């Protein structure tokens, strides 16, 4: 079922998005 | 005693903070994670929801829930926002626990992060400049 790694994936992408976005 | 002082040092570390002074070096770490948290989980609200919905949790599936996740998050490396996420799951899930009336799990779910956190993350952390490293980075 798709959406069980999608929504583990997203979070992960996110953080690595705040690593950036927070420096 | 000496939780008269864990309530005066709380009182005045929380003043303090306020108006930009840290009480120790604790202190410091608390609130830039606390802010860091707040921040995290603004942006990406919608991410958390998407999460929540994908996993009901059973007293005997909340762990299977909590691996699943902190595997995924730190699968290729570690850096300070997926430590940041880290956190904020582990706030979210223990938020959904009580919610879902099993409290019980609260205590486990900070043991898990506790080991995790020591185990697998310190080495990590130890070798980037320690947690004041992220205090100066990332905090305000
Ligand atoms: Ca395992």
């Amino acid at each position: 079922v798709i959406p069980m790694a999608a929504v583990k994936q997203a979070l992960r992408e996110a953080g690595d998005e705040f690593e950036l976005r927070y420096r | 005693s000496q939780s008269n002082r864990e309530l005066v040092v709380d009182f005045l570390s929380y003043k303090l903070s306020q108006k930009g002074y840290s009480w120790s070096q604790m202190a410091a770490v608390k609130q830039a994670l606390r802010e860091a948290g707040d921040e995290f989980e603004l942006r990406y609200r919608r991410a958390f929801s998407d999460l929540t919905s994908q996993l009901h949790i059973t007293p005997g599936t909340a762990y299977q829930s909590f691996e699943q996740v902190v595997n995924e998050l730190f699968r290729d490396g570690v850096n300070w926002g997926r430590i940041v996420a880290f956190f904020s799951f582990g706030g979210a899930l223990c938020v959904e626990s009580v919610d879902k009336e099993m409290q019980v799990l609260v205590s486990r779910i900070a043991a898990w992060m506790a080991t995790y956190l020591n185990d697998h993350l310190e080495p990590w952390i130890q070798e980037n400049g320690g947690w004041d490293t992220f205090v100066e980075l990332y905090g305000n």
